[PDB]
RNA sequence: AGAACUGGCGAUGCGGGAUGAACCGAACGUAGAGUUAAGGUGCCGGAAUACACGCUCAUCAGACACACAAAAGGUGUUAGUUCAUCUAGACAGCCGGACGGUGGCCAUGGAAGUCGGAAUCCGCUAAGGAGUGUGUAACAACUCACCGGCCGAAUGAACUA
RNA sequence: GCAGUCAAGCGUUCAGCGACAUUGCUUUUGAUUCUUCGAUGUCGGCUCUUCCUAUCAUACCGAAGCAGAAUUCGGUAAGCGUUGGAUUGUUCACCCACUAAUAGGGAGUAGCUGGGUUUAGACCGUCGUGAGACAGGUUAGUUUACCCUACUGAU
């Protein structure tokens, strides 16, 4: 131990007498083994084998193309080189969300026959001073687990995307009563803290906030994605 | 495309004769005789000049042509074994525990006995197949020579002899003890 | 722990680890659920799947973290050896990255379980479970290089020598090929190359012997040159720090023959230069 | 072969087959040397170390040694009298059997033969 | 030796109707999405005659 | 959704003078326990934070040398980086470090009582569930 | 048999189920041992693990020195009090069941053992026999 | 999903698709003879184990809807399309060369083509790439791209069905 | 998930679609995690039979720095096993004791069941001017067979 003992043993004693023949025969048989596996594997193992074969073939083709290319043979400053980088909304006419969905009837009392309550089962922004009211007064319920604070906004320019706090919701289509509720409901326009991106308009009036539109459905995702409206 | 007919040529040396039945092939020569039942192959034989035999398959497919080729190869191997014979040399290597090899006899089976392999107390007996003779080499320390007329029998015996000494559960990168086929050649 | 940290659990690369975890989650847990089942059943099934995946990833990361020797505050000699061999900065950075990935996986699993507890449809729960699995897969994929580096360093550390500094040990010093390996082989039973080429031993070699019923261990080292330590290889630094940290009594070997073409004057100059360590 | 066929061992080597272009070039060179030099010799060197071949080539800078495929050299020298490049050149081409081998030089025949003997 | 279960090949006409409806929908979807020569073959012994006629 | 110049409109633009005033106020203002906050007056706090510091966290060493370069089959890191410039400095920094490590080990061993479990092989009994309250979900 | 025990052990009556209390038979200061688990016990539905003479068990000190409280340590039963068939052809039992606390290697903590020590336990545990002044 | 047109079922028997509200056939009095639809002609089951060309060996094919799993992968098979080399000896098999400037420049304990970074320049050829891979601390040695010598004739590469 | 690069390919007639890879996303020094935020609906257990492998262990093997011990993954493998317990100021889990192991799932079971649907009782808070119910909470409150089949035995 305490060293490359296997290497020293090989250099002093060598491999097995049939080791070379065994390795050569296994290498020769590898083609038949691959062919048999391509036809015998089942139970989703065939899917993985086919995917790996596809990846290997693509990699080999790309390597061959690169080798052939080798055999054939914007104006950044010195301190920035060798470094990494109509008024229509991007998503008009979003799918309409029914009023029956997103409002789960919640039943209360020993005899659950006076529900009178509604729960919003979609992500919503509830401001900074939310402070739930008494139980007897609250009708619409938005669980805290569904309350989002920071939204992922992608900059159309520079291809850079940053995680920024949500400021407010301005225009949610489909009965903007939901806008008042603050539901995201992909297709909504929300204010975002653009201060991080350092956008400055003419006149020295640095912009720390701007509009943005959510591009992903938060119902089926654990994150909020939006496209910055430059 | 189901070729109309494909044939191959088998060369029979003057020193041996090969009588063939419907599909049973018998080879006779100085060293001995061999037989093989090829009734499952469905091929035809035909003499031309008493020294060459042509095996042909009419309306045979690619697989049938391959079977014809392997039949020709088997016939050639049998002829070579009958004429020259085959000689297999096997060497056993040990690091600490010497390997004791002896040809014991019980009821005429003539098992090959290997003892003290890697210090194991178990006695390994490898039966000797028909038509193959095993003799310990002389002037080549730690070597055993297997000879016979049939390639299949000698090869299977050598494979079994080397496999019976399998190193189980130990790192093959360190334990080099075992039995290996050092060289394959003809008796002549 | 100390003394031959050989029992570190092997760690597979990022791709292999992710594949193993996903296969285990798919196999051990049930995979059959139907839309006709109550929404509670589907929610429980998907939450259980996500929790199982998170638990598997957490267990793997915890095992990897525990296995390693925790280079900090182990021992000056062992700590310095690890720093010289595995680039202690990079080793600590990789292990901290693994620990951070573990916490990220825990947070992702908890958040996704909380979100999925409010699931309202089979498709929504399936999408949430897929999102959690994809987040875990991306976190694992981000760990590609550190896992590969840690596998190699784990192999090396398992194959490293295990000397006890507190014990009475010998140490051989001098120019390469002066006879350090030969002396170690002769004095005690050990497997060390005794070839005459420049650097026969590329690392430390240990050999035990008994004198007057007391256990002793001899240590052989590649050796050092007349360099002023401003520029030096890790091989020479290993010997330098072994001399510095170890209480061992050091023996300075010399060869007056034409071999070891650093003349007697060079040997004496090296001895004088290393005198502070002596 | 629809399937179950041999697979070529593809390797990313830098050299590529010269093709028929090299053969045509050697053919033209042989036909030019047949008239550019006063004497022609057929050298049967089955195998030789490349340094030895270069030493032989540089032994006389005032001469040219042509080698390559035997068939190409034979065709350049002519296979029949009906198309031989030079009179009786078919006879010389008929004599090549080994790994030839075609030396063109204006040096004295006796000197060349003595050098080859020594 | 301990062969496992085999998938039944029975038609299960409920599946017949389901597949018929699915195919009818798919054909309509494909139709809606729709709105939104090799020359002389080789190996022919008399391919030259085509060029002569041209 | 109807197109408009808003949404691509400017809403919350701030001026430099206001930013400077708020930055000064952050360090000037102090809180009083007898007074409680009612409104935070939504502000770009990001542009006002990042006060002066003198730490300069450790540089990204991985960028200069990757994991493979530090160690592996290639292992181009043939020499230690910034190692002690002299043998005397190495001895001075190692002899005292050994004593410090011994003192730290003694201090840690003063507590261990896991040593009894390690030696005698016994283990502490399971913590009673009653002592885990009130910490339920 | 398990670690520490030497040789094979023949089955005897199991008179010490989990949760049983047996008087301490060593001078370590413990008074009685509360058995929480039995080493080498079988796995079966609804079957409570049970110990016997010479078996190694994990038990907590219900009474005795405060230092020994709240911690579970291995113990070896020296008395059973339940009749068991000896191969010699006699059924015997002790006045009261008792055990001695020991380490996983079977080493004795107390320097002496009080009261009779079962023959099976003494034979199966060399350290117990060496620390036993009375056997049977 | 919202509409317009067009049939059936409801109120509908009968033969077929094993079994059926929508599928095919089809004009419902009681009878005799004959010819047919759709479906079938190895038995249950009335009718050719009929004739002719091919396609498939499946360690749970096939007789399964035409639609989701479905993008592809098989040194499993049959037939085709497009490009290449070829008696100026086609592919594959055996033996020889695989040079010299040269151990090319940076670091180096060791780095000679094959641990790492920029080059990757030129002479002689039939050919030699500052090197395709195995291995030595270091070369050495083995081997490949190509070429050369022996037999000889079709062979190779990508796609379609 | 969204926002981008490349194209093995498809192709308004070969501008558009597009496989495998790939960048931004959600404190680099194992340091902490003292967040653990609404499931309006139950789950969890006593006896007991069978079945699936997507195999925890036993059986046979390959690949792993597999020197040993020991450990990881993978191939076949359901023949046999997969346990004794604390916790309801909750128990959609959990800890520690052994054992080779304490793997995941279906048939569920008016056979028994504790939480839950709970009915005229009763006690504290909210609403309402009231009858009363609720955001709560606490508490006291049919049931087979001798008929047929199914199974175990017997003429
Ligand atoms: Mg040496």
């Amino acid at each position: 131990p305490q060293n490359d003992y296997i290497e020293r043993h090989i250099k002093q004693h060598g491999k097995r007498l049939d080791h070379e023949e065994r390795k050569r025969k296994r290498e020769a048989r590898e083609s038949h083994k691959i062919s048999e596996r391509a036809q015998k594997l089942t139970g989703w193992k065939g899917k993985q084998f086919a995917k790996k074969r596809y990846a290997e073939k693509v990699s080999m083709r790309k390597k061959i193309k690169a080798h052939e290319q080798s055999k054939v043979k914007d104006a950044l400053p010195t301190y920035l080189l060798d470094r990494e980088q109509k008024f229509s909304v991007p998503l008009p006419k979003v799918r309409g969300i029914s009023e029956e969905e997103m409002f789960k009837v919640i039943k209360t009392g020993k005899s659950r026959s006076k529900s009178w309550k509604r729960m919003i089962t979609k992500h919503t922004f509830v401001g900074e001073g939310f402070t739930r009211r008494p139980v007897k007064m609250e009708r619409i319920i938005r669980p805290s687990a569904l309350r989002q604070k920071k939204a992922n906004v992608t900059h159309p320019e520079l291809g850079v995307t940053v995680f920024l706090p949500i400021l407010a919701v301005k225009k949610n289509p489909q009965s903007p009563m939901y806008t008042q509720l603050g539901v995201l409901t992909k297709g909504t326009i929300i204010e975002v803290n653009v201060s991080e991106l350092g956008m400055v308009t003419a006149g020295g009036k640095v912009v720390w906030g701007k509009y943005a539109q959510v591009t992903n459905e938060p119902d089926r995702d654990g994150c909020v994605n939006a496209v910055l409206l430059v | 495309m189901k070729y109309i007919q494909t044939e191959q040529q088998i060369e029979v040396p003057e020193g041996v004769t090969v009588s063939i039945k419907s599909r049973i092939v018998k080879v006779v020569g100085p060293r001995g005789t061999l037989t093989k039942n090829l009734k499952h192959i469905d091929v035809t034989f035909t003499k031309v000049n008493n020294q060459l035999i042509k095996v042909a398959v009419h309306n045979g497919g690619r697989k049938h042509v391959a079977a014809l080729r392997t039949v020709k190869s088997l016939v050639d191997n049998m002829i070579t074994g009958v004429t020259k014979g085959y000689k297999y040399k096997m060497r056993y290597v040990y690091a600490h525990f010497p390997i004791n090899v002896n040809i014991v006899e019980k009821d005429g089976a003539k098992f090959i006995e290997v003892r003290n392999f890697l210090g194991d107390k178990k006695i390994r007996n490898v039966p000797v197949r028909d038509g193959v003779t095993i003799e310990f080499s002389t002037n080549v320390k730690d070597e055993i020579v297997l000879s016979g007329n049939s390639v299949e029998d000698v090869s299977q015996n050598a494979a079994d002899l080397q496999q019976i000494c399998r190193v189980r559960n130990k790192d093959i990168r360190k334990f080099l003890d075992g039995i290996y086929v050092s060289h394959k050649g003809f008796i002549t | 722990m100390q003394l031959s940290w050989k029992d570190i659990p092997t760690v597979a690369p990022a791709n292999d680890l992710l594949d193993i975890v996903l296969n285990r989650t798919q196999r051990k847990t049930p995979t059959v659920i139907r839309p006709g089942f109550k929404i509670t059943r589907i929610r429980a099934f998907y939450m259980r799947k996500v929790k199982y995946t998170g638990e598997g990833f957490v267990e793997k990361f915890e095992d990897i973290l525990k296995g390693f020797p925790n280079i900090n505050d182990v021992h000056p000699f062992h700590r310095d050896l690890m720093d010289t061999l595995y680039e202690k900065n990079h080793y600590k950075i990789s292990l901290a990255a693994i620990s951070r990935a573990k916490s990220l996986v825990e947070q992702v699993a908890r958040d996704y379980v909380r979100l999925l507890k409010f699931g309202q449809s089979l498709f929504q729960c399936k999408q949430l479970k897929r999102a959690a699995l994809g987040r875990m897969a991306t976190i694992v994929k981000k760990l590609r290089d550190p896992l590969a580096y840690l596998e190699q360093v784990r192999q090396h550390i398992g194959r490293l020598p295990s000397i006890d500094p507190n014990t009475r040990t010998l140490l051989i010093c001098g120019y390469p090929n002066v006879g350090k390996s030969s002396f170690l082989r002769c004095i005690t039973k050990s497997d060390v190359d005794v070839q005459p080429y420049a650097f026969t031993t590329k690392s430390l070699y240990v050999g035990h012997f008994d004198y007057k019923y007391l256990r002793f261990q001899a240590i052989d080292t590649p050796g050092i040159l007349d360099r002023p330590t401003e520029e030096m290889n890790n091989i020479e630094m290993q010997s330098i720090y072994a001399i510095a940290h170890l209480r061992s009594c050091v023996l300075y070997f010399m060869d007056l023959s034409e071999q070891c073409g650093f003349t007697i004057e060079a040997q004496v100059k090296l001895f004088h230069s290393i005198k502070p360590l002596f | 072969m629809p399937r179950s066929k041999r697979s070529k061992l593809v390797t990313l080597a830098q050299t590529d087959k010269k093709g028929r272009e090299n053969k045509e070039r050697i053919f033209d060179e042989v036909r030019e040397a047949l008239d550019t030099y006063r004497y022609v010799w057929v050298l049967h060197l089955d195998d030789v170390r490349t340094p030895v071949l270069q030493e032989i080539r540089t032994s006389w800078a005032g001469s040219k040694l042509i080698m390559g495929k035997r068939k190409v050299l034979q065709k350049a020298l002519g296979e029949k009298r009906e198309e031989e490049y030079k009179e009786n050149l078919y006879q010389l081409s008929k004599l090549c059997s080994g790994v030839t081998g075609l030396l063109f030089t204006d040096e004295d025949v006796n000197t060349v033969k003595e050098y080859f003997k020594s | 030796m301990r062969v496992r279960k085999r998938q039944s090949r029975r038609t299960s006409t409920k599946l017949k109707e389901g597949i018929k409806k699915k195919a009818s929908a798919h054909r309509k979807k494909e139709k809606k999405m729709a709105k939104k020569d090799p020359g002389i073959p080789s190996n022919f012994p008399y391919k030259a005659k085509i060029l002569e006629e041209i | 959704v109807q197109p408009d110049r808003r949404w691509f409109g400017n809403t919350r633009v701030i001026s430099q003078d206001a930013l400077q005033h708020f930055r000064s106020a952050l360090g000037e203002t102090q809180k009083d326990t007898y007074q409680v906050l009612l409104r935070r007056n939504k502000l770009p706090m990001s542009l006002l934070e990042e006060k002066d510091a003198d730490e300069s966290p450790k540089a990204r060493i991985l960028d200069t040398e990757s994991y493979a370069d530090a160690f592996g089959p290639k292992a181009q890191r043939k020499r230690p980086r910034l190692a002690a410039s002299n043998l005397e400095d190495l001895v001075k920094a190692t002899n005292e470090d050994i004593t410090k490590y011994e003192e730290k080990q003694v201090l840690d061993a003063t507590l261990g009582g896991n040593q009894e479990d390690k030696e005698n092989g016994w283990t502490s009994a399971a913590k009673e569930a009653i002592f885990s309250k009130g910490q339920s979900k | 048999s398990g670690n520490g025990a030497q040789g094979t052990k023949f089955r005897i009556s199991l008179g010490l189920p989990v949760g049983a209390i047996m008087n301490c038979a060593d001078n370590s200061g413990a008074r009685n041992l509360y058995i929480i688990a039995v080493k080498g016990s079988g796995s079966r539905l609804n079957r409570l693990p049970a110990a016997s003479l010479g078996d190694m068990v994990m038990a907590t000190v219900k009474k005795g020195k405060p230092e020994l409280r709240k911690k579970v340590m291995p113990a070896i039963v020296v008395r059973q009090a339940k009749s068991w068939r000896r191969r010699d052809g006699v059924f015997l039992y002790f006045e009261d069941n008792a055990g001695v606390i020991a380490n996983p290697k079977g080493e004795m903590k107390g320097s002496a053992i009080t009261g009779p020590v079962g023959k099976e336990c003494a034979d199966l545990w060399p350290r117990v026999a060496s620390n036993s002044g009375v056997v049977v």
